[PDB]
Order: C-alpha cells, then sequence, then structure tokens
RNA sequence: UUGUAUACCUAUACAUUACCGCUAAAGUAGAUGAUUUAUAUUACUUGUGAUAUAAAUUUUGAAACUUUAGUGAGUAGGAA
RNA sequence: AUAUGAAGAUCAAGGUUAUGAUAUAAAUGUCCCAGUGGGCCACUUUUGGUAAGCAGAACUGGCGCUGUGGGAUGAACCAAA
RNA sequence: CAUCUAGUAGCUGGUUCCUUCCGAAGUUUCCCUCAGGAUAGCUGGUGCAUAUAAAUAAUCUUAUCUGGUAAAG
RNA sequence: UGUGUUUAUUAUAUGCACUUGUAUGAUUAACAAUGCGAAAGAUUCAGGAUACCUUCGGGACCCGUCUUGAAACACGGACC
C-alpha cells in the first residue's frame, strides 16, 4: 500500500538510455515555443529542477505560456472518469516538439497546391484521405518460371 | 379566395400528376441503364477469365466491397469495444442486417465485432430481394415501409440523385458516391430467422460454421432470412 | 470482521455512464497562472488600439515618408 | 462434409521495391472454399514468410477427380497430433475419387486415434498401383477372383409394419 | 431484445402552462394556432415562454426597455417582452415606446403612456404583428437572482466566490478558519 | 465412445399481424347564408368558373379529436 | 538599439470543410435529490498459503436487482433478457 | 413504589392502495472512524438553451509521441 | 462523344359517356345452409374458473425478513 510519493516507481521513468548519459546536447536550451505549441513530455533524468510528476509522462499538451526557463503546458488527465485539463509548468529539457501535427500541415499545404491547379481541370481535387480500399482486379502473369513451386506442409521431426 | 382556389388547385392538379408521370418515364429508362450496366460487368468477368487463361496468366477478380453484416447473438455479456462497434453499424439486435463498405477501417471493426456478427458478399438478387421485401427507410427519425418510389424520392432527389428503388439498389450494389446516403437511408433491415436455422453461433464459419465471413454464402443464408 | 477493503469493480462501468467527458473546446481559455509582464500593456498593446484602419493605413505612407525602416533593422 | 480437392495459389502483393512475387501453390482437401483459404494460410505459414493481411490469393480452382470410375488405392502420407504426441502416419484407403479417400482418412483417425481433425495435416495423397501397397486391410482387395457370401440388410425400425405377422428370417435356403 | 432507452428520451420541456390562470391560457390558445399556422419562430418563442415559470421570465426595467430601444433602424417597432416591465426611477425622461408584456407594472404605466406610447396585451399584438414585424423581443437576465449566486460552494479553486447561506452578517458569522489566512488557512 | 450425414423437436429470442401502454413526432379549429358533395341556369374554350334552386356532416371535456413511428426485465430508490 | 520580434487589433486572397462509420437528440443548470458506502461468482493475470466451497488484488463480463429455454438437480454456466 | 420519562439506542423488529415510467450502490477521501457518518461517485425529478451544417460528441483507419511486461539475454 | 451504317426493343401521341375490374388509400369481402328476437313466457347458435363440484395433462417448495446467498435444520407467524 503505497504509491505516494513523488518519484515512485520512476526507476525506469527517469533513467537515462544506454549511453546516453552525461551532458546534454546544446540544442535543447535553443528550441522556440510559442504561446500554443503542440507538445509531448518526456521527462529528464539528469535534470532534477522542473520535472513533471509521473503522470505527465507520455502525455502531451499545448504550450499556454512562456517564461524565463519552462513552459507551462496544458495538458490532459483522466481522473475517473472525467478529463481535467492539467496546467503544469514544466522547464525547457523534459519538453518536445510534436510530430504529430506537422505531417497534418504539410497537407493543408497541398490542399491549397492541388486546389490552386485544379482551376483548370476543375474536378475531381480529391481533397479527403481515403482508408485502404480493397484492391482491384488485376492480371497476375506467371512467366516465371511455371508454377509447382508446391508446398506441402511438413517439419516435425527432431 | 374560394373563387380563385379551383384556379389555383386543378393546374397544381395537373402539374402534380405531369411530374409523376414524368418520373414514371425516367425511372423505366433509368432502371434500363442500370440493369445493363449489371450484365455487361458480369460477362466482362467472363471476358477476362477466359482471355487470362488463353494468355497463360492469371486474373484476379476485384476484392470486395459491400458487405452485408448480420448481428447473430445476443445483447448480454458483451465487452464494450465488441459493444460499441454494433452501435456504430445499427446493429442492435438479433437477425439486423445492414449494408457496409469495405474499407480498411472498417474491416477492423468487422474483426473487432467478429464472434456477434456474420458477415458476405451480396448478389444483386440479395440487394434487391432485401430492399423489396424487407426494406424501409427513415422518414424524419421515423420508419416508414417504401410502398411507393415517392418515399425514396422525397427524401433523396434534391441532394442525391436517388428517385426509384433500383436507384437505390444502384448506388448500394455498385457502391456509388452516395453510398453513405444510400445506406443509413434504411432502417437496418430485420431479418426474419433462418428456415432450417443456423450452424453453431459460436464457432467461425471456417471451424465448422456461423460467425465471420461467410463471403459468398451469405447469399444463401439471406434467402432463408429474406 | 476485516472484510474487504479496497476494489476498482464496477469503477469504470460506473464511470462510463454519464461518460468519460472531455472537458470543452474553447476560443478563449484564461489568461492566469500567466508572465505577468508578458500580459501588464500587453493590456496596452491593446488599448494603443484606438483605430485601426482609418488613421492607420495612413502611418503605411507615414513613416514611408521617411522610406519606412527597410535597412537598419538587421541587427 | 466430404471434402473435395483445390489448387490455392498465393502471392506476397509486391510493394514496387520487389516485382513480380514467385507464386507457390497448394493442394488444398477442404468441405468448401472459404475453408481452403485459411488451410492455404495455416499451410504456408510454416513454409514462407507472407501472411494475410500480407499476401494475395490467386486462384483457388476445384479439381475433378480425373477418373471417377476406375478403381484404386490411395496413399496418405500424413502427421497429427495425438496427446503426448506429434506423429507421422502412412494410411491406405481404397476408393474411387481422391477426396473421398482423404475423406476416409479424416473419419478412420477419428474413430481408432481419437484425432479431431484441426490436429491433422496431410503431406501427400497418392493413386499408388498394387505390389507397392502394403497395408493388409488393402491388399485383401488386391486379388481376381474374390468372392465372400454375404450377410448385411436394412431391417426397418419399427417398420412399414411395427408388430410384424411374419418374421425377418436372417437366412433364406 | 434492442438497446437501450434510459433518459432524456421522455424530454423535460413543458408543453402547457403550469398556471390556471383563464387569460394566460387563452393566449396559449392563439398562439398555438398562430405558431402553427404562421410557422414563425417569433411565435414559437412566444408560446414556449407562455408556458414558463416566474423564474425564466424574470422582469426588465422600464430603463433597459428605453435603451434597447435605440437600436438602429428601428424607430416604430414594439418592445416584447413575454414576463413584466418594471418602472426605474433613474431614468428621466421616457421616450415614445411601444410595450408589449403580461404584466405591465402600474407606475410603468403612466410613464408610458405620458409620453406618450402604447401598452399592448399579447392579443393587441397578434392582430398588429401576427408574424412579430416590428417587434423587439427581449427578455430580462434570468441568473439576475439572489439564489443564483449561492450557485455553488466548494473552496479551493479560484473561480469560486459562490456566496454561504449564513443567518448574519458580521464577525462571529463564518469569517474565520477558512477565510482568513491567520486562521488555518485561506480557501 | 470418436469422426460425420440428412430429417425433425424445442424458448418469454427473432419475423409478421391484432390489442394495451409509454415515448417521440405531425395535423385540425372563417359555423354570418364557413366548408364541402351530388344535381339543376348562364358567361362561354372544347371545358371550367360564377349566380340561383335541390340532402346531409361538423359548437372535436382547444385538459379535445385525428395521423404516423418506435418501444416494454427490475430490488433499494425517485416520480406521474 | 527593430515602436521586422512576440502577442494583439484590422483590412486583403483562398472551388468541393479535408479518414471511416454513428447520431440511442445531444448541451447546461438546479434539488448536492433518494438509496448506497457487508458484496459475491467466473475466464485471464496474480500474491500469500501444504491446501481450501480459504485470504488478497488487476481486467472485463455476470448474480445481487431477473423471469424464461438448456445443464436431471442448482445465484453465477450455455442460450436469451 | 411513583415521578423526572414517550430518558437514550451508530442496534434488532415492524412500517398499511393499484398501475405506469426511469433505475442504483457495496467505491474515494476523511473521522476514537471499522454494525456508523460526512464526502465524491452512481440515481431520479425538474427544467432551460439549441422541431411545417463546416453543431459537435464517441469505438476503428492514418500521423505522431509514450511504455520495459511477455519473449529475449 | 459524334455521325451514319444499321439491325432489334421500350416510351409518349387513348378523348367523351358508362360499368358488380387496384390502393378500398393497416382493404376481406361475397354465395349458400341453420335458426323467426312469441301479446305475458319457448327455442336456435355461440360464449362464460360466477363460487364451486367432476375429469385430465402440464406447471407448481412458504410467506414476511436481515443477507453475497432462504424452501431452509436462520428468526416471526395456530386462527379471526
Amino acid at each position: 500500500t503505497n504509491s505516494k510519493g513523488y518519484r515512485r516507481g520512476t526507476r525506469d521513468m527517469f533513467s537515462r538510455p544506454f549511453r546516453k548519459h552525461g551532458v546534454i546536447p546544446l540544442s535543447t536550451y535553443m528550441r522556440v515555443f510559442k504561446i500554443g505549441d503542440i507538445v509531448d513530455i518526456k521527462g529528464h533524468g539528469a535534470v532534477q529542477k522542473g520535472l513533471p510528476y509521473k503522470a505527465y509522462h507520455g502525455k502531451t499538451g499545448r504550450i499556454f505560456n512562456v517564461t524565463q526557463h519552462a513552459v507551462g503546458v496544458i495538458v490532459n488527465k483522466r481522473v475517473r472518469g472525467k478529463i481535467l485539463a492539467k496546467r503544469v509548468n514544466v522547464r525547457i529539457e523534459h519538453i518536445h516538439h510534436s510530430k504529430c501535427r506537422e505531417d497534418f500541415l504539410r497537407r493543408v499545404k497541398e490542399n491549397e497546391r492541388l486546389l490552386k491547379e485544379a482551376k483548370e481541370k476543375g474536378q475531381w481535387v480529391s481533397l479527403k484521405r481515403q482508408p485502404e480500399q480493397p484492391k482491384k482486379a488485376h492480371f497476375v502473369k506467371k512467366l516465371e518460371e511455371p508454377i509447382a513451386l508446391a508446398p506441402i506442409p511438413y517439419e516435425f521431426i527432431a | 379566395k374560394q373563387i380563385s382556389k379551383r384556379v389555383a388547385e386543378s393546374k397544381r392538379r395537373l402539374k402534380k400528376a405531369a411530374v409523376i408521370a414524368l418520373r414514371k418515364k425516367e425511372n423505366l429508362v433509368r432502371a434500363e441503364k442500370y440493369q445493363n450496366e449489371y450484365i455487361k460487368a458480369e460477362q466482362r468477368e467472363i471476358k477476362l477469365r477466359r482471355l487470362a487463361k488463353k494468355r497463360n496468366q492469371f486474373y484476379v477478380p476485384a476484392e470486395a466491397k459491400l458487405a452485408f453484416v448480420v448481428r447473430i447473438r445476443g445483447i448480454n455479456k458483451v465487452a464494450p469495444k465488441v459493444r460499441k462497434v454494433l452501435q456504430l453499424f445499427r446493429l442492435r439486435q438479433i437477425n439486423n442486417g445492414v449494408f457496409i463498405k469495405l474499407n480498411k477501417a472498417t474491416i477492423n471493426m468487422l474483426r473487432i465485432a467478429e464472434p456477434y456478427i456474420t458477415w458476405g458478399y451480396p448478389n444483386l438478387k440479395s440487394v434487391r430481394e432485401l430492399i423489396y421485401k424487407r426494406g424501409f427507410v427513415k422518414h424524419n427519425r421515423q420508419r416508414v415501409p417504401i410502398t411507393d418510389n415517392f418515399v425514396i424520392e422525397r427524401k433523396l432527389r434534391q441532394a442525391h440523385q436517388i428517385q426509384c428503388v433500383e436507384d437505390l439498389v444502384h448506388e448500394i450494389f455498385t457502391v456509388g458516391p452516395n453510398f453513405k446516403y444510400a445506406s443509413n437511408f434504411l432502417w437496418p433491415f430485420k431479418l426474419n430467422t433462418p428456415t432450417g436455422g443456423w450452424r453453431k453461433k459460436a464457432n467461425h464459419y471456417v471451424n465448422g460454421g456461423d460467425f465471420g465471413n461467410r463471403e459468398d454464402q451469405i447469399n444463401r443464408l439471406l434467402r432463408k432470412m429474406v | 470482521a476485516k472484510s474487504k477493503n479496497h476494489t476498482n469493480h464496477n469503477q469504470n462501468k460506473k464511470a462510463h455512464r454519464n461518460g468519460i467527458k472531455r472537458p470543452l473546446r474553447k476560443r478563449h481559455e484564461s489568461t492566469l497562472g500567466m508572465d505577468v509582464k508578458f500580459l501588464i500593456n500587453q493590456r496596452y498593446a491593446r488599448k494603443g488600439n484606438l483605430s485601426r484602419e482609418e488613421s492607420v493605413k495612413r502611418y503605411n505612407e507615414r513613416i514611408a515618408s521617411q522610406k519606412g525602416k527597410p535597412k537598419p533593422v538587421t541587427l | 462434409g466430404l471434402l473435395k480437392e483445390y489448387e490455392v495459389v498465393g502471392r506476397k502483393l509486391p510493394s514496387e521495391k520487389e516485382p513480380q512475387t514467385p507464386l507457390y501453390k497448394m493442394r488444398i482437401f477442404a468441405p468448401d472454399n472459404i475453408v481452403a483459404k485459411s488451410r492455404f494460410w495455416y499451410f504456408l505459414r510454416q513454409l514462407k514468410k507472407f501472411k494475410k493481411t500480407t499476401g494475395e490469393i490467386v486462384s483457388i480452382k476445384q479439381v475433378y477427380e480425373t477418373s471417377p470410375v476406375k478403381i484404386k488405392n490411395f496413399g496418405i502420407w500424413l502427421r497429427y497430433d495425438s496427446r503426448s504426441g506429434t506423429h507421422n502416419m502412412y494410411r491406405e484407403y481404397r476408393d474411387l475419387t481422391v477426396g473421398g479417400a482423404v475423406t476416409q482418412c479424416y473419419r478412420d483417425m477419428g474413430a481408432r486415434h481419437r484425432a479431431r481433425a484441426h490436429s491433422i495435416q496431410i503431406i501427400k495423397v497418392d493413386s499408388i498401383p498394387a505390389a507397392k501397397t502394403r497395408r493388409v486391410h488393402v491388399k485383401q482387395f488386391h486379388d481376381s477372383k474374390i468372392k465372400f457370401p454375404l450377410v448385411q440388410r436394412v431391417h426397418h425400425k419399427g417398420n412399414r409394419k411395427l408388430f410384424s405377422f411374419r418374421k425377418p428370417r436372417t437366412y433364406f435356403q | 431484445g434492442i438497446d437501450i432507452n434510459h433518459k432524456y428520451d421522455r424530454k423535460v420541456r413543458r408543453t402547457e402552462p403550469k398556471s390556471q390562470d383563464v387569460y394566460l391560457r387563452l393566449l396559449v390558445k392563439l398562439y398555438r394556432f398562430l405558431q402553427r399556422r404562421t410557422n414563425k419562430k417569433f411565435n414559437r418563442i412566444i408560446l414556449k415562454r407562455l408556458f414558463m415559470s416566474k423564474i425564466n421570465r424574470p422582469p426588465l426595467s422600464l430603463q433597459r426597455i428605453a435603451r434597447f430601444f435605440k437600436a438602429a433602424n428601428q424607430p416604430e417597432s414594439t418592445i416584447v417582452v413575454v414576463g413584466t416591465v418594471t418602472d426605474d426611477a433613474r431614468l428621466l425622461v421616457v421616450p415614445k415606446l411601444t410595450v408589449c408584456a403580461l404584466h405591465v407594472t402600474q407606475t410603468a404605466r403612466e410613464r408610458i403612456l405620458k409620453a406618450g406610447g402604447e401598452v399592448l396585451t399579447f392579443d393587441q399584438l397578434a392582430l398588429r404583428s401576427p408574424t412579430g414585424k416590428n417587434t423587439l423581443l427581449l427578455q430580462g437576465r434570468r441568473t439576475a437572482r439572489t439564489a443564483c449566486k449561492h450557485f455553488g460552494k466548494a473552496p479551493g479553486v479560484p473561480h469560486s466566490h459562490t456566496r454561504p447561506y449564513v443567518r448574519s452578517k458580521g464577525r462571529k458569522f463564518e469569517r474565520a478558519r477558512g477565510r482568513r489566512s491567520s486562521c488555518g488557512y485561506k480557501k
């Protein structure tokens, strides 16, 4: 009967990776964080100041604040069963940029590049994503060394 | 004023049966175009298979759109991720059938919801017999049988281009661009029970028979249920 | 006599009924616990917008009177 | 059911890095073709990589015994799972069709070795002539001229008369 | 077996007033006819607000009605209040206004009439505007109630400011531990 | 007992239908010569419209009638 | 050293609202409204215990609160509410 | 013996008409608290705001981040 | 798409008067047999757990209660 307290169970959460110990690379402090930016939390065990508490590791929020060393990130925690949006002041070394939306934003960049040159053709602009449709009718040619090439089900004996 | 009411409501009566007689004439020339599409499609696949044998190849025919999906089991003892796929497929009762498009986003819902469901790939005859005999339709949240083409046309002709029954059979069978509307217009097909009944209901079709993809044997089972 | 304490049984049935509830999406989220010197006369970066189009596209040529600030901003 | 044979062919659908994957084929015995396309995948997952979803089923076609009234001995190379137990067998049956001998083997294993059918892999099935069979209960029938007097009939139950007046009499003369 | 019919399957609107006033239910007789036969959402607002309670039909001032009537391009409209219209003594000059209300207060009646404009009932409005043309549909501020300030109290959050239920005013009345940092904490 | 085959029997489940409720939606309120319907004279289009003369139905406990759909387990408990 | 930052406030220009399926009507307040706060069974994973129709937990489904069909019989199993 | 006295009881027992509709809980924290509360959850009632899209909200597909359990060593 | 070559198939061009031919706008409607609701009172046909009795097949434990679980070898209850 514990969780309680504050870095418990984080023997593997705030560990370092293997041979990624030591000095922090310098671009970690050279990243720019503007208000309203999507941001993951993966805490740094080698920076003992401004670590998020363990519920928020692995999560994802939006930057609501910038101060001199940290960003306020607003993160969702399910406190059962309901979702509060938690405001967590977290230092910059524990904070990353989300890649999730900058491969949505390279489609807004193409839902206006492809609708641009569609002023000549007209249609279909085809600006929606399609799931993996079932395949087609297609003519598999053999030739290729005609078949059989015939498996039979056999591997036991030892 | 009533001296103008026979003046107004006798051309509103003459024009009314000029529309209905106009749309009687479209729906014969419309459904003749559709019925010729299906005949050319079938003789194509016969022509293609017979060519690829002579050209010493294979002809892999097209993987299928249009599942017809029946709910075969239970509303008791069901898990929440499989209870939730069966409310998104509108399958809330035993022998409820709906029409489903086969994109990868829904096959992985047909695999989540597998032991409570059978599905397969309908004929044209099975598309017709389910909409002719069993096809009801949704009119301002109410369930309205068919009985004429005005129940289909009054809700799907300004937006979409569906006025007949064979319209609704067209953009469901050949999966057309208004399939989303052609199959949510319907109610779920409240099917009977088979004649001769079932096989096991809790083994796969490929084990010894029932749930999951029967795949062409959904037709034989709809003869019993329709 | 010491019977049966601690279970998360029924606790997600009972928490999914009135559902599991996203907060709600606001166009105006609060500025509180936010950087106060970022805010305190950016209160007056709003209050300095006495006009924004009439007297302001006068300024596009009023500073182009001195040809703008095109060079010396480059440090 | 009755277990007719098929040739299921499969590919590994060719991502553009690889053109024209090598096309393996089979001899699947199955009640129907929906179950022959999960016996193809079960047997090929032992042999090559490409499961489904990452493969294709090229032509599954049924093969129609090439002499349905000629009379021939079928040897079946099998392997099964007993209770302690992966083994091999070589069983011999006497039939006219080749799906009818395989189905005469799926009952016999159920009778004699309790072998519920998900345990049986079939390696090979042949039509061995005679003086290559071994299996003494098949060599009984490899001699013209064979006689055997019959004792076998139907004896309806209850009958066209339940309380009979004239005694069936298993014998006469 | 089918699924699954808790609520609010049965919708919890009103379909009638809870009100045995006969003059009020004669206006429900008009406005069901007026809503059904002119399908204006003006007449459906009047009908649905004619069903409502004493809360949800708050009063409205004579000075808030004179000041919503600085709506531009509207010199000739009618002020519609399904509710009451109270006098304001903080309004020194009453303009020339056309007011339709259930209860217009008595001193609000004379200051409208000495200006002078119209007090109308909702059947003098059904004849003048059966579709609610030339109308300013106004209600009072619902949560101006004192009871609304008491919804609802549980300290910890800097939103709270939500008015405890307490018999008298002064110190000795809920002002020490939890109100005051030198007594326990501040809330 | 093991492996199969057809053919049956069996729920309050499923389908259709009749009836009860509940839910949800929709309609109806010129009575003064108001609305129709069947005939009987005239303007006229061939036909319809209008005046006139020949029988009824309707003052829907507006909390009423009328129309259509779905739906139905229940202790503690709440509510009509 | 920029009244180019960064936030904000405005005018400009942008085909087809940018996977799928669904919509049991969803949203929001108030009575902080009643009862409850002994639970128990099962697959799977588990700890203690030689074991237990024993003790303790995670997960989802059940009985409690529920008839009816099947397992002769039976709280919970199979089917179905 | 009579009164105070119908003393108190987190405990046992009982608690009186029908139909219709909706439908629990055995968990949280805290308490000289462990046969009991208060608390939050679950319930019902009553509304109200929106009916001749591009409003959103919930299981999959896609994109991305997270994880040290099975296996492996 | 285009045009002809062409050979096939559907649709529209059925007005006036009449009639025991569909949705009767959840259709069930016809031919025929039996039997007359006698002035006071019979009879014919169909129906009826009226409170029973007779007969038979299926079902069927004793309620209230606290309880995870009651027919319980848990407690209460002989009857008005």
